C-alpha cells in the first residue's frame, strides 16, 4: 500500500472517457522524449473506446489489458524506461512504471491508490439520480459493464435498469456502476434507475461506494449532497409513507426530510424521521445564533453534573405515580413509568 | 411447495360456479417454465421435456426443450404453436373460454385495452363489488407477481452477452426462416422467457468447443408466432404378434418431434 | 476476593425460583445452597432487609413480620432485582410463601432422605380453618350478584384455519418440542396455582385425594 514515489494520480468525475488531451511523453534522466507509450485499461472491452489516432503526438501505440501479476511487488514496480505509461482506472495494484511521470486517470479512488500523490478535479453542483421501484413504463436497459455504448440513451432516456452479468468481479462492477453514477451526476436533469441485483449485494455496493467518497472527502474533494441511503432507512420511509404519505414522489425521501425542516428551527428539536435515519455519533443542528439542538445543548458537550435526581430517581416516587396510573385506568400492567432524567439543562 | 403457472390461480370470478385447477404437480417446481404441464398441453401445443449434456468426463448439465403436439393433416392456426400478439385471440376465441382466462392471455400479451374493457365492464355486473372485485383484485395482483419476475430476467438477457440466441435458421438460404428476432422481442418478458426454455438451438458454443444436435431446423418463427412448420418439406409424422414377441427392448428411441431452432452462445461464466 | 460470588448468585435464584416462584424446577437441594444463599444475601446491602427477614423467623416462626409500606416496596424491588423477572406478580403472596418456606427449613432438623411436605403451612389472617362448602357458597354469592361483560347470543360456528401448509408448518414448529416437558410443566403449574390460591383461601387442602382423585377418576373413565 506504501506507494511508489514515482506515481501522479488525478481524479475526476469526468474520466469516464479517456481524456486524450492530457496525455503527454514524459523524459527521464536521458532528457529524451519518449513517443512510444503504452496504455493499460481494466477488461478488454475497453479497447474499444480508445482512439489510436487521438494522440498527435506519439509516434506509435500499444494497448494491452491490465492483468494483475503476482511476480513483481508494488513497493519496487518494474521500470521500463523505454516506453511512457499511463493507467486508467486500476483496479489491482499498479506493477509497471514507465520514464519519468506516470499518470493514472481514475474515477475510483481505492485503498491502492490512497498513500500515493493526488490531483482532484472537483465537480460543481452536481446531480442526485433518483432510485425507485416499479410497483408503468418503458424500462431501458443498460449493458453496465459496457456504458460508453449507451451513451446517447444514458443522455436522453429517463429510465434505467442497471444490468450486471454474474461474471463481473465486485470491483468491476464497482467500477461500472461509479462510470454510470459520474454519468448521472452530469445528466442536465435527474434520471431514474433501479438494479436488478439481490438487496445484500446492492448495500455492499453501497457501502464500498461510501467508503470510496470518504476516501475523496479525506483527499479534499468538494462534498457532493447526492448519496446513497440504506435500506433498512428505505422501509422506514416506506413506513411512514404507507401510514401517511397516499403517493410514489421521485425523491419521496427529500420530500419527508424537508417537510420536517420546515418544523426542525422554530420547535427546537431533532425530528424523529432524521433520528432513525441514522452507538453514539449523535446528530445535532445549528442555528447562527448560539444553540443545539436534542436538548437545546451548549456549543460545548453533553453537562457532566448539573442537578440532583433526589426527587425523582427515588423508587417511592416513580412506585407512587405507577400505582396512581395504574389504579385511575384500571390497568392491572402494561404501563411502564420512567423518570424524566434526560434533563441536560432547560 | 408454492406453484409457479399462471394458468394455476384460473379461477370463475362467479362465486356460484365451481373452478377448475387442473395444473400438474410439477407446477410447483422453481425450474424456469411458469405453465403447468396439464396447461401447457391444454392451451398450447407444448409437452414439457428434458436434454442431458454430458461431456467425455460425465459431467451433468441438463436443459429444457418442448414437444409437438400436432399431427399432420392440421393446417392454419392449428400448425402455430404460439401465436404472435396480432393474431392470439383469433387462435384462441378467447370469447369462448373463461373470462379469467382471457383476462389472464391479455395479460400475456399486454394487451391493456382488453384488460380495461373486462375491468370496466365488470364493474357493471351486481355482486362485484361483494366479492368478484376482490377475485379480480387477487387474480390481477397474482398475475403481476408472475409476470414482473420474468422482465427483468429477460431484459438483462436482452443487454448483454452471457447467453446469446440467435434464432437464425441455419442454412440460410433454406425457406422463407423468417429473422423474427424482435417478433420474438416484440412478445412479452413471459412469452420470451417460455419460447426461449421451449425450444434449443441446433448449434451450441461452450467456451471455445461447438455441439450440434440437429441436421435442419424443426420449428419456425412467422408473423403469425411460432407455427411447427419444417422449412423445405412436408412435415413430420406425430405418432401423437410374433414379430412383437421376437422384438424385446431394443432402445425404443422416442420417434416424437421435439423443437430444435436457433443458434446459442455460451460463455464461461455461466453455469 | 474469598467468595465465589457468581456461583452463590446461581444458588440463590435457583433456591428462590424455587421456593417463591415454585416454577417447574424440581431437584434436591443440599444444605450447601441454603448456605450459599444466605451468605450472598448477607453480603449484598441491598438484600439486608430480605436477610433480616429470614433472619427474624429463627426464633418466631409462626407470624408474618410488621413493616412499612416503603419497607415492602424496597423489599419488591430487592426481590424483583434479584430474580430478574419484573413481568411477573410477587406483590405479597410471593413473600409470604417464602417466609413459611424458610421458617419450615430453618426450624427443621437434619434429614437423610428429604422431607417432602406440601407449602400448605403457616397461613396469614389468623382465621379459623375453613370448609370448601362454606368458602364456595359465601364467595359464590358475590360472583352471583352482578356484572356480566359481553352477551354473544347467535353464537357462529368455531372457526378452523382452512390452510393445510399453516398447519404443516406448525406441526414441523412444534414436533421437535418433547410432549412429557410439556405435560409435565402444564400439570406441576396448575397443581402450585391450586396450592397458592387454596393457601391464601385459608381452607384445608385433600393432600393426595381431590387431585389424585380427578386424576384416578380421568384414569378409569377413559380405561373401564
Amino acid at each position: 500500500m506504501e506507494c511508489p514515489f514515482q506515481i501522479q494520480v488525478c481524479i475526476s468525475d469526468r474520466f469516464f472517457a479517456f481524456p486524450h488531451n492530457l496525455v503527454e511523453p514524459q523524459s527521464d534522466v536521458g532528457n529524451k522524449l519518449i513517443e512510444n507509450l503504452i496504455v493499460y485499461v481494466p477488461t478488454d472491452d475497453d479497447r474499444l473506446y480508445i482512439d489510436k489516432k487521438q494522440f498527435p503526438k506519439f509516434n506509435s501505440v500499444l494497448v494491452y489489458r491490465h492483468e494483475h501479476d503476482v511476480n513483481i511487488d508494488s513497493r519496487s514496480p518494474k521500470k521500463t524506461a523505454s516506453a511512457t505509461i499511463v493507467y486508467w482506472n486500476p483496479l489491482v495494484p499498479i506493477t509497471e512504471i514507465g520514464a519519468g511521470e506516470t499518470r493514472v486517470f481514475s474515477v475510483l479512488l481505492t485503498n491502492n491508490l490512497f498513500y500515493c500523490n493526488t490531483m482532484i478535479v472537483h465537480h460543481e453542483n452536481p446531480k442526485c439520480p433518483i432510485e425507485f421501484t416499479y410497483p408503468k413504463s418503458n424500462l431501458r436497459p443498460i449493458a453496465c459493464e459496457i456504458p460508453l455504448s449507451h451513451f446517447k440513451e444514458l443522455v436522453e432516456s429517463n429510465d434505467f435498469l442497471l444490468c450486471f452479468n454474474l461474471e463481473t468481479s465486485t470491483m468491476v462492477k464497482i467500477l461500472s456502476l461509479k462510470r454510470i453514477f459520474c454519468i448521472f451526476q452530469y445528466r442536465k436533469q435527474p434520471a431514474r434507475y433501479v438494479i436488478n441485483l439481490p438487496h445484500e449485494e446492492i448495500d455492499n455496493l453501497y457501502n464500498k461506494l461510501n467508503w470510496e467518497r470518504t476516501r475523496r472527502l479525506m483527499k479534499g474533494d468538494v462534498p457532493s449532497n447526492c448519496a446513497t441511503v440504506n435500506r433498512s432507512s428505505l422501509k422506514y420511509i416506506k413506513q411512514a409513507q404507507s401510514l401517511l404519505g397516499i403517493p410514489d414522489y421521485s425523491q419521496t425521501v427529500v420530500d419527508f426530510v424537508k417537510m420536517f425542516q420546515k418544523i426542525i428551527f422554530p420547535y427546537q428539536l431533532v425530528p424523529n424521521v432524521i433520528i432513525k435515519l441514522n452507538l453514539f455519533c449523535k446528530n445535532d443542528s445549528i442555528a447562527i445564533s448560539s444553540s443545539g439542538i436534542v436538548p437545546i445543548n451548549m456549543p460545548d458537550f453533553s453537562p457532566p453534573n448539573t442537578f440532583d435526581y433526589s426527587d425523582y430517581a427515588n423508587r417511592t416516587n416513580i412506585n407512587f405515580v405507577t400505582q396512581r396510573v395504574l389504579t385511575d385506568g384500571g390497568f392491572s400492567s402494561g404501563i411502564t413509568v420512567t423518570p424524566v432524567k434526560y434533563n441536560y439543562y432547560l | 411447495r408454492v406453484n409457479r403457472c399462471i394458468f394455476a390461480s384460473i379461477v370463475s370470478f362467479d362465486a356460484c360456479i365451481t373452478y377448475k385447477s387442473p395444473c400438474s404437480p410439477d407446477a410447483y417446481h422453481d425450474d424456469g417454465w411458469f405453465i403447468c404441464n396439464n396447461h401447457l398441453i391444454k392451451r398450447f401445443k407444448m409437452s414439457k421435456m428434458v436434454l442431458p449434456i454430458f461431456d467425455e468426463d460425465d459431467n451433468q448439465f441438463k436443459m429444457t426443450i418442448a414437444r409437438h403436439l400436432v399431427g399432420n393433416k392440421e393446417r392454419g392456426i392449428k400448425r402455430i404453436l404460439i401465436p404472435s400478439a396480432t393474431n392470439y385471440q383469433d387462435v384462441f376465441n378467447l370469447n369462448s373460454m373463461m373470462q379469467a382466462e382471457q383476462l389472464i392471455f391479455h395479460l400475456i400479451y399486454n394487451n391493456e385495452n382488453a384488460v380495461n374493457t373486462i375491468c370496466d365492464n365488470l364493474k357493471y355486473t351486481e355482486g362485484f363489488t361483494s366479492n368478484t372485485q376482490r377475485v379480480i383484485h387477487s387474480v390481477y395482483a397474482t398475475t403481476k407477481s408472475i409476470l414482473d419476475t420474468t422482465n427483468p430476467n429477460t431484459f438483462c438477457s436482452r443487454v448483454s452477452r452471457d447467453e446469446l440466441r440467435f434464432f437464425d435458421v441455419t442454412n440460410a438460404r433454406a425457406l422463407r426462416g423468417g429473422a423474427g428476432d424482435q417478433l420474438f422481442n416484440n412478445y412479452s418478458g413471459f412469452l420470451q422467457n417460455l419460447i426461449r426454455r421451449a425450444v434449443a438451438p441446433e448449434y451450441l458454443q461452450i467456451d471455445t468447443e461447438e455441439l450440434r444436435f440437429r441436421n435442419c431446423a424443426t420449428c419456425i418463427i412467422d408473423e403469425t408466432g411460432l407455427v411447427a412448420s419444417v422449412p423445405d418439406g412436408p412435415e413430420l409424422y406425430n405418432p401423437i404378434r410374433e414379430l412383437d414377441r421376437t422384438l424385446s427392448g431394443y432402445e425404443e428411441y422416442p420417434t416424437y418431434v421435439p423443437l430444435f431452432l436457433g443458434y446459442q452462445i455460451i460463455n464461461s461464466e455461466n453455469n | 476476593e474469598l467468595i465465589n460470588m457468581r456461583r452463590y448468585r446461581n444458588a440463590a435464584r435457583k433456591l428462590i425460583h424455587h421456593y417463591s416462584l415454585n416454577s417447574t424446577s424440581s431437584t434436591e437441594y443440599k444444605i450447601s445452597d441454603v448456605v450459599m444463599t444466605m451468605i450472598f444475601l448477607l453480603r449484598s446491602e441491598k438484600y439486608h432487609s430480605l436477610f433480616k427477614l429470614l433472619e427474624t423467623t429463627f426464633d418466631d416462626y409462626t407470624c408474618r413480620p410488621q413493616m412499612t409500606q416503603v419497607q415492602t416496596d424496597t423489599l419488591l424491588d430487592a426481590v424483583r432485582s434479584l430474580l430478574e423477572m419484573p413481568s411477573t406478580t410477587i406483590d405479597l403472596t410471593t413473600v409470604d410463601i417464602m417466609r413459611s418456606s424458610f421458617a419450615r427449613c430453618f426450624n427443621s432438623p437434619i434429614m437423610r432422605y428429604a422431607k417432602i411436605v406440601l407449602l400448605q403451612n403457616v397461613a396469614l389472617q389468623r382465621d379459623k380453618r375453613t370448609t370448601l362448602e362454606e368458602l364456595l357458597i359465601e364467595r359464590g354469592e358475590k360472583i352471583q350478584m352482578l356484572q356480566p361483560q359481553q352477551y354473544i347470543n347467535s353464537g357462529t360456528e368455531i372457526p378452523f384455519c382452512d390452510d393445510a401448509e399453516f398447519l404443516n408448518r406448525l406441526l414441523k414448529h412444534i414436533d421437535p418440542y418433547p410432549l412429557s416437558r410439556m405435560y409435565y410443566n402444564a400439570a406441576n403449574t396448575m397443581f402450585y396455582t391450586t396450592m397458592e390460591n387454596y393457601a391464601v383461601s385459608n381452607c384445608k387442602f385433600n393432600i393426595e385425594d381431590y387431585n389424585n382423585i380427578f386424576k384416578v377418576m380421568e384414569n378409569i373413565r377413559k380405561h373401564s
